[PDB]
């Protein structure tokens, strides 16, 4: 079962992803990402992502439907 | 859904810029003639499938019209 | 190609690459050609 | 010529429907219908197949009646709901060709020339995969023997779109072994390798047994390729080979050695912090 | 081995709600009705959730 | 005004082409075909007609329709380019029977028999046996050279018929008028 | 005939075969090379060209008794080995 | 740009027709986002002039009380030269 | 008629083989996957590209033209224009040669 | 009488892969089909086969069942041997989720003129991108019994609460207007022994070596990345740090260098270089 | 309504949506609907 979530966790990337901002870290689990569609959205951070990566302002792409940071 | 072919290239399949200010390329031109179209032609595209169903004939902005 | 006073300077720099070498990028994927940059007396004015 | 075919989910599932419902109610053997595909280069990718009435004898062998306008209007109600398919050939799920599988195949032609015959077996077999794509040759033999109309093969595999690939990962969702290569997963794909090369084997063998009695003729094409594969053998214990095997083997150790390490004292870790843990909740305890 | 199976699927099952928008407040106007304005989009009177 | 589906196998061998009738042999057949299908569509409205040529295996060109457009279009490009095989022309069309869309229609097939049979009388005698319980009803047309009354046909029919017999006849025609005139006297008319 | 492990070829019994004096079974066996009918290598230092063969060749009722017999063997290796990863890891296989 | 190429859309089914663009100085202002759709709508005009097959059978007049804010471009040869 | 439309867009960067980023012509920004049988050479950076309308997968490339600048400082003139045609100048025509 | 939440739209494997497929053709449009099954009972409806229809400029309405191809549909399929009824139909939600409209609830009330059991599916092909199938049955609630009695459907066993409402058709009218269903997917041996070959794994792959190049390759990148991520275990043990230790394992909780970083490499070594040399041990016995 | 087509089509500029070729309903009639007169349509 945890081979299959891990599994899961992977195919939530799954290529098609809207390119957004990253706009500020409200906290962990979560952060506020600009999408490029022209909507600033409110999101659930992937866990396995690196925090340090999160900049200020970076590229963060997310899901198409969700729009989940991934 | 109103649209204008901005360029027409060969395997017979055109760009379509509809009014909404997109551009679609489409595989196949639709229920009209490749032969009889050009750049810059109003070509009455579907809503969501975009293929071109219709020539339609030239015209003219109430403005225009009332500029003459 | 023709480019007088226009598109390479710019007063500043306003033109250059995108304006000083998309120049010399056809002026090199095609046959030989010449820049002709005339009437550089009104580049920016 | 069909460099490969692709039977998408679907066709597979149409064909074990198609069986199931024939079967169910009277009793007939093999299952006939037409397979509808696009052609790419020359991979025919096979996406929907619909039934066909069809009336065989299995005692004349010649007699066989397959709708022709049952067939033309299935085509066309297809093409209506999707015209990006055409007649690509054939299935029947006859686990073996037959006699009259010629006549069927011609009959096929006329509606595709490049027509592709895919016997879809409908009893689950573990060593292989359930589709063989067969194809009609008329050649002159060059080496001197009659010529006969005969079913040339084709290279087949089930592949699927993103549909279909959703509709099966939530099928089998409850029967389906984790992706990625655990050790127990790869140790039993092994055994299943092996298993695969003894079937095969096994398989050739009776067919040599076969030729050397006279039961079956001998080919003289094909058994020089059993001839090419047994001189394509890896000729292991020579002393060069035997020498950068060993190597490779021990430096594979010394990593598998650094591993069961780092392992242990990943462990040892663990179990000191847990009698520590143990050790300081029964001081505090009292 | 279960906590860290169920962490992974309730992350997974959160993953999948939708994004929430987000957008400057006016003013408060009933106590339980409150005027936002979202990004792209006009004004919005919403309702605010319980907690 | 009985429904009864009709499988007329018209005859494609080489030897359907050898035109000791006036015009030639597939033509005098053709014209038989016609003759026949509009007798049998006027006859009943709601009945059908479908054919099956006889050369080299077997052909099923036109399965059971209830136009006569089909058939007639079908006939057409008949190219006798083959040999003939009545046994299993006749299994054929008797499983096209079996599958026919409307079950009540009555059966009735008709068999241009222009080249000669060869098959053993056992094979004929039992294929009339299966098609007497079966209850298919074979109107054979013995056509152009033969054996005056072939045999094999003649045990054929009788035995598709014994001690009483209707819907079940076999007519032979001399050379001479084209056949479809023939035709519309014995079994078009009963 | 040659026993299919021992590949390499001596240059005294390529001479003796084939009637070819001891400096002609270089350039023969590179014509056989050159071809396309053999896909080995040559040494001059040992005098011993080395054989790895492609072309085919048509067969014998003796000859494929022959190869039928070696398969055998092939197999039964291929089975006892199967049965010993199958034993040896009942545990893991799953 | 749109009204531009309607404009002298109209103007070429009549045969003889002519275009006045007074206040041309609206467009025509000097190369320097308002900016970049009133670029587009000069580039447009530019072109309609360069369209025209020679001595064809539309003419286009303007009018403006200051030619230095008019682009040079829009002078050029084949467009408008007859600086009356 | 069953044929759909498919967006334009550039390719504006290469993530890596089988993942593309693709700017959408008047739209949000796609990182998406190249179809399969596609040469992933002609998709370099500003290349225009047809990605499909709901898996959004590059499926074919399209050759780039038109733009409004370019119109002077692109187009090639190949002809023939004797040095009679301006004449008065031979003296400065020698000296360009 | 009432109809009770324990109620089961049997989806057979071949139905929900054929409606997948169509749902997915039309996108960006919306396709629509009749669903042919039996209503083996009160508590159960079966879904056996579906049966696209062609796409109309109506769209999915009254007007998208072409009277004339679905008789000849079924007399067709009749003849194969699907004699089988129309328990329902299908209609693809591009994008957004299973819910009904006012025309859809309209074409649901047409169809259940002919029988009251008439189901109805919503499939969305965009949403049904991965392991997820979004998909839902969904049957229309008389708004007179709304008022008459009180809600449709009887709740005499817990067959049905076992799943939740979604806000997406909550609001589009879901308890209001259309009920669910709970789907459920009838599949069966052969037709799970047939899909287990999509992804089947030849036994060649399972005696291929790898490439011994990109194997070391791979040996040494990992190792070089266990051997700066011991230098952090290292760092992160030798600290050992007492400051509530309790609270320092969990401020330092960042899947880093202790153990998730750790180990798991030493997995994927140990894993790859077993295997590797297992199928070389094994080619060389098997193989001469 | 920018133009009438000649059953009549008419061109309707949706202010900034995008341009539409639509028919009128039964409700109104033809002679009521001029070529630039601003008339309502329904959302679908």
């Amino acid at each position: 079962e945890f081979l299959h979530a891990q599994e899961e966790v992977k195919r939530i990337q799954s290529i098609p992803l809207v390119i957004g901002q990253f706009l500020e870290a409200v906290d962990q689990n979560t952060a506020i990402v600009g999408s490029t569609t022209g909507s600033n959205y409110y999101v659930r951070i992937l866990s396995t992502i690196d925090r340090e990566l999160l900049k200020p302002n970076a590229s963060v792409a997310l899901h198409k439907h969700s729009n989940a940071l991934v | 859904l109103v649209s204008n072919v901005i360029e027409l290239l060969d395997v017979k399949c055109a760009v379509i810029k509809t009014s909404t200010r997109q551009t679609y390329f489409l595989p196949v031109i639709g229920l009209v003639d490749a032969e009889k179209l050009k750049p810059g032609d109003l070509v009455g595209v579907n809503k969501d499938s975009y293929l071109i169903l219709e020539t339609l004939p030239t015209e003219y902005d109430s403005r225009v019209k009332a500029m003459e | 190609l023709k480019v007088v006073s226009s598109s390479i300077v710019d007063k500043y720099i306003g033109e250059s690459a995108r304006l000083i070498r998309e120049m010399f990028n056809y002026a090199r994927d095609h046959q030989p050609c010449i820049i002709f940059m005339d009437e550089i007396d009104a580049i920016g004015g | 010529a069909v460099q490969k075919v692709v039977v998408h989910p679907l066709v597979l599932l149409s064909v074990v429907d198609h069986f199931n419902r024939i079967g169910k109610v009277g009793n007939q053997k093999r299952v006939v219908g037409v397979l509808l595909g696009s052609w790419q280069k020359k991979v025919l990718d096979v996406s929907n197949s619909f039934a066909v009435p069809f009336d065989e004898d299995d005692k004349d062998d010649s007699v066989w009646f397959l709708d022709h306008d049952y067939l033309e209007n299935m085509y066309g109600m297809f093409k209506k709901v999707n015209a990006r398919e055409r007649i690509v050939g054939w299935y029947h799920t006859g686990p073996k060709l037959h006699k009259n599988d010629i006549a069927i195949n011609e009959l096929m032609k006329r509606y595709c020339p490049n027509s592709v015959l895919v016997i879809i077996d409908v009893k689950p077999k573990d060593l292989g995969l359930p589709t063989e794509a067969y194809i009609s040759v008329e050649e002159v033999h060059d080496d001197g023997t009659p010529t006969s109309k005969t079913f040339e093969h084709v290279t087949s595999e089930i592949g699927a779109e993103e549909a279909e690939e959703v509709g099966v990962e939530h099928l089998l969702r409850d029967i389906k072994d984790t992706t990625v290569g655990t050790l127990s997963q790869r140790i039993t794909n092994q055994v299943h390798g092996l298993k695969g090369l003894n079937s095969k084997l096994l398989d050739i063998r009776s067919y040599l047994e076969k030729v050397a009695t006279g039961k079956l003729p001998i080919n003289h094409q094909i058994i020089y390729q059993l001839q090419d594969v047994f001189n394509l053998l890896p000729d292991v214990s020579l002393q060069e080979f035997v020498k950068a095997f060993y190597l490779k083997t021990n430096d594979q150790m010394v990593v598998v050695y650094l591993a069961s390490l780092i392992r242990s004292v990943v462990a040892l870790h663990n179990l000191i912090n847990n009698k520590i843990a143990n050790r300081d909740a029964e001081k505090k305890e009292g | 081995l279960n906590a860290k199976v169920r962490l992974l699927r309730e992350e997974l099952q959160l993953l999948q709600e939708q994004g929430s928008y987000v957008g400057e407040v006016v003013r408060a106007m009933d106590k339980k009705k409150v005027l936002v304005k979202v990004h792209p989009e006009g004004k919005f009177v919403v309702d605010v959730d319980k907690n | 005004m009985v429904l009864e589906s009709t499988m007329v196998c018209v005859d494609n061998s080489e030897y359907m082409r050898n035109g000791d009738f006036l015009p030639t042999r597939l033509q005098a057949q053709q014209d038989a075909v016609n003759i026949v299908c509009h007798s049998k569509t006027r006859s009943n409205p709601e009945n059908n007609v479908g054919l099956i040529t006889l050369a080299n295996d077997c052909e099923v060109l036109t399965t059971l329709t209830p136009d006569t457009g089909r058939i007639l279009s079908k006939l057409h490009t008949v190219q006798p380019k083959g040999k003939i095989t009545f046994c299993t022309g006749i299994r054929v069309a008797h499983l096209a029977l079996k599958h026919r869309q409307g079950k009540n229609h009555k059966m009735r097939i008709i068999a241009f028999v222009g080249s000669p049979v060869e098959d053993n009388e056992k094979d004929l005698v039992k294929l009339a046996k299966r098609l007497k319980k079966e209850k298919v009803n074979v109107d054979i047309i013995n056509f152009g050279e033969e054996e005056v009354n072939t045999e094999k046909l003649t045990a054929f029919v009788n035995t598709l018929n014994g001690k009483d017999g209707t819907g079940s006849h076999l007519v032979t025609v001399p050379p001479g008028p084209s056949l479809a005139d023939a035709l519309i006297s014995s079994p078009i008319l009963a | 005939t040659r026993p299919a492990n021992h590949r390499q070829l001596t240059f005294e019994e390529i001479a003796k075969s084939a009637k070819i004096t001891v400096n002609e079974v270089e350039l023969l066996v590179m014509k056989a090379l050159s071809v396309g009918l053999v896909k080995g290598s040559i040494d001059e230092v040992d005098k011993r060209v080395h054989m790895t063969w492609v072309q085919p060749r048509v067969l014998d009722l003796q000859q494929i008794k022959g190869m039928k017999d070696r398969l055998e063997f092939w197999c039964t290796d291929v089975k006892s080995m199967e049965m010993l990863v199958e034993h040896q890891a009942h545990d893991i296989l799953t | 740009a749109k009204l531009v190429r309607d404009a002298f859309a109209l103007a070429k089914e009549k045969a003889p027709s002519i275009i006045f663009i007074d206040e041309l100085d609206a467009i025509g202002t000097k190369r320097f986002a308002g900016d970049r759709e009133v670029q587009r709508t000069m580039l447009e005009l530019l072109n309609q002039l360069d369209g025209f097959q020679p001595n064809t059978q539309v003419k286009v007049i303007a009018a403006t009380n200051r030619v230095d804010i008019l682009d040079p471009a829009l002078l050029r040869s084949g467009r408008l030269d007859r600086k009356i | 008629l069953q044929s759909v439309g498919q967006i334009v867009g550039e390719v504006l960067k290469q993530l890596t083989e089988e993942k593309f980023i693709v700017k959408a012509t008047n739209g949000p920004r796609y990182v998406v996957g190249c179809r399969r049988q596609l040469d992933k050479s002609k998709l370099k950076p500003g290349t225009r590209v047809a990605l499909d309308m709901t898996t959004l997968t590059i499926m074919r490339y399209l050759p780039r033209e038109v733009d409004p600048l370019v119109y002077n400082m692109s187009h090639e003139d190949p002809g023939n224009v004797s040095y009679s045609e301006i004449g008065g100048l031979s003296e400065q025509i020698r000296e360009l040669r | 009488p009432a109809v009770d939440t324990a109620e089961q739209v049997y989806i057979s494997s071949l139905a929900l892969l054929k409606m997948l497929k169509h749902g997915r053709a039309g996108v960006p449009m919306e396709v629509m089909g009749l669903m042919l099954g039996e209503f083996v009972d009160d508590y159960t409806v079966r879904v056996i086969d579906v049966f696209a229809m062609p796409q109309s400029g109506t769209g999915v309405s009254v007007e998208a069942v072409d009277p004339v191809f679905q008789a000849k549909m079924l007399d067709m399929l009749k003849q194969t041997g699907r004699p089988e009824m129309v328990v329902g139909w299908y209609h693809s939600h591009p994008g957004f989720g299973c819910w009904l409209s006012g025309v859809d609830i309209n074409t649901q009330q047409s169809f259940e003129a002919l029988s009251e059991r008439a189901v109805a599916v919503v499939v969305d092909p965009i949403q049904s991108v991965k392991g997820k199938v979004v998909i839902d049955a969904f049957r229309l609630i008389n708004a007179n019994m709304m008022v008459l009695g009180h809600e449709p459907r009887q709740t005499t066993s817990n067959l049905g609460h076992l799943n939740k409402p979604s806000i997406q058709a909550l609001i589009h009218g879901l308890n209001r207007h259309y009920y669910s269903i709970t789907i459920n997917y009838r599949k069966n041996e052969l037709e799970q022994k047939m899909l287990l070959n999509l992804h089947k794994k030849s036994w060649m792959e399972g005696l291929t070596l790898q490439d011994y190049s990109e194997h070391c390759k791979h040996n040494e990148s990992v190792v070089k990345e266990m051997l700066e991520l011991a230098k952090n275990y290292n760092k992160a043990v030798e600290e050992e740090d007492k400051m509530t230790p309790e609270q320092l394992a969990i401020k330092n909780v960042g899947k880093q260098d202790p153990k998730r970083h750790l180990e798991e490499h030493v997995d994927v070594l140990m894993t790859s270089n077993i295997v590797q040399c297992l199928a070389a041990m094994l080619d060389t016995v098997v193989f001469k | 309504c920018t133009k009438i087509i000649n059953d009549p089509k008419y061109i309707i500029n949706v202010k900034q949506f995008a341009k539409f070729v639509v028919d009128l309903s039964d409700q109104v009639a033809p002679t009521d609907i001029e070529e630039g007169m601003r008339v309502g349509v329904d959302r679908n």
